[PDB]
């Protein structure tokens, strides 16, 4: 499963 | 003061699009339609208002309040976001400030980055980011917003506690 | 900004003056004494503490912060000032009265029509300054002493509960 | 028992 996060 | 007073205008259906919520004793907005007077006026989310049409909002309950807008002939008092608060960011050479997110809300903070050195906290979620309003956004486009900033990186943030209980 | 950046000076003995906690992964004052070099410096509950020495304090833990501050040769710390507060400005009534309730320094009750009702005041919020005074760790009996005594307009700052039981 | 609150 993935954690479908995000990062700037 | 973060307070004023703004004056709008009921709507086709007579409706001003905006819903508001009872926290502490107090009246905040909880959601804004856009492209609503209420958009258009400029409330956003989070926003306390203080009185409509000069009646104190105390610990007045949701329905009360929505009651008292459903039955007028609209001036409000509204006291802006008080529970944001801002952090100001510069991108690196790879044009990174420096944290993960998921669902709006700040995850990881990453070591020796503009968010670092400025005490962003885990926990939080995003408002603002340069002037434009990103709640009920998708990840996704937050992410654009972010990755097409100039160097500078303002952002605001409410501590996710606040922001479960206004939702 | 809320941002300063400050240089103290330990006491004879060595030390600051000051207790830390770790919220959010972010480190905060929770305990300042009196008349300590941390003190001396302006800081407060609630403070949020950037860096150490040019360190940042992100990711830290209390212990790590604490250890930092006795190891070091003289010291300097990048402060965000009470990040968690909020400013509400009230006046009182021809009784004299800017109508709430409190206990324990932490607001209970808003009375109707008061400068409160007007201002928006809410429940479950401490009181961290009246006027320019620090009240926090001070006797309800004291903070009242502030209040009736107190010009004409009040001006207060107030942290929301769930925060001021994390920092203690 | 005393409420023990303060009013301003």
């Amino acid at each position: 499963a993935p954690t479908n996060e995000f990062y700037a | 003061q973060g307070i004023r007073e703004v004056i709008l205008c009921k709507d086709q259906d007579g409706k001003i699009g905006l819903r508001l919520k009872s926290v502490d004793n107090g009246i905040f907005v909880q959601l804004v339609q856009a492209n609503s007077p209420a958009s258009l006026v400029g409330l956003r989310f989070g926003d306390q208002v203080l009185q409509i049409n000069g009646e104190n909002c105390a610990g007045w309950s949701s329905d009360k309040a929505h009651k008292v807008l459903k039955q007028a002939f609209i001036t409000m008092t509204i006291r802006d976001r008080p529970f944001e608060r801002t952090v100001t960011m510069h991108k690196d050479s790879s044009g990174h400030v420096g944290f993960i997110f998921k669902s709006g809300k700040i995850t990881s903070i990453v070591k020796d980055s503009s968010a670092a050195r400025n005490g962003l906290l885990t926990d939080h979620h995003i408002c603002e980011i340069n002037g434009q309003n990103v709640i009920g956004l998708k990840d996704a486009q937050i992410a654009d917003i972010l990755s097409t900033a100039g160097t500078v990186v303002t952002i605001t943030i409410m501590p996710a506690f606040i922001f479960e209980h206004i939702i």
